[PDB]
């Protein structure tokens, strides 16, 4: 998250921490995610199509910092990863850009609610804010551009919701936005996702409860004018999520 | 590869 504020994992209950293990045996962080059911954790496809094995992934709820352990936290490991069978990259901009993680304990357990661990509600179909509503974003992300490390607290900040046509526009994206999309910036392009922040949860307020109306899928650099962040729009993917959380 | 969509990529 490039500018905004610090937080902690009560302000964002939902929130999933996505870590690899590689040859060797170090963990580094991969990408957010959101809690939809106790056993189940929404974010982009983009973030394993490159290592597509369950058993590389270790997701935590409850967690505030990035390498150390929060009090409460849960530690899962992931019982299947479901990507979308229309994924498709450009050098850009990411296609059906959302995955599944079916999550399991060493206990065989999935998440357990309490004050640090909530499930966030989906949008209606084909129901989301008017372009102009403020939404938030969370994540481990860069702060910067230029920064070679994650921040080690949590992060999130308030983007504006834009619409199809202005996304649509050749000095924003042109035809890398489709409708199953959702850009988001700030006015003056101070505050934005970036790097290490997709997968992660755009939440709207929708008829005075928090929606998960996007995923962080992708943008050209971080807080750039007339380069939005570019989420998934999830209000068009329900029949997938109904689908393959019975899985 | 320093852009939100490429991260945990085999080319970065």
């Amino acid at each position: 998250i490039i500018g905004g504020e610090f937080t902690t994992i009560e302000n964002q209950p939902w929130f999933a921490a996505i870590y690899r293990r590689h040859r060797g045996g170090s963990v580094t962080y991969v990408c957010g995610g959101s809690l939809i059911s106790p056993c189940w954790v929404i974010s982009a496809t983009h973030c394993f199509i490159d290592y597509p094995k369950k058993e590389d992934y270790i997701v935590y709820l409850g967690r505030s910092r990035l390498n150390s352990n929060t009090q409460g936290e849960m530690k899962f490991e992931v019982e299947n990863l479901i990507l979308h069978k229309d994924y498709s990259a450009d050098t850009l901009a990411h296609h059906n850009d959302i995955a599944l993680l079916k999550i399991r304990s060493k206990e065989g357990r999935c998440a357990q609610p309490s004050r640090t661990i909530q499930t966030i509600a989906l949008p209606s179909m084909y129901n989301d804010p008017q372009f102009g509503t403020s939404c938030e974003i969370t994540g481990f992300g860069k702060e910067q551009s230029t920064d070679y490390l994650y921040p080690e607290q949590l992060k999130m900040t308030v983007v504006k919701l834009i619409s199809h046509r202005e996304c649509q526009q050749p000095h924003y994206y042109g035809s890398e936005v489709t409708t199953k999309m959702l850009c988001a910036a700030d006015p003056q392009w101070k505050t934005d996702s970036c790097q290490g922040d997709s997968g992660g949860p755009l939440v709207c307020s929708l008829q005075g409860r928090m929606t998960l109306t996007g995923i962080v899928s992708w943008g050209r650099g971080c807080a750039l004018k007339d380069k939005p962040g570019v989420y998934t729009r999830v209000s068009h993917f329900l029949p997938w999520i109904r689908s393959h959380t019975k899985e | 590869c320093s852009f939100r969509g490429l991260e945990n990529h085999a080319m970065c």
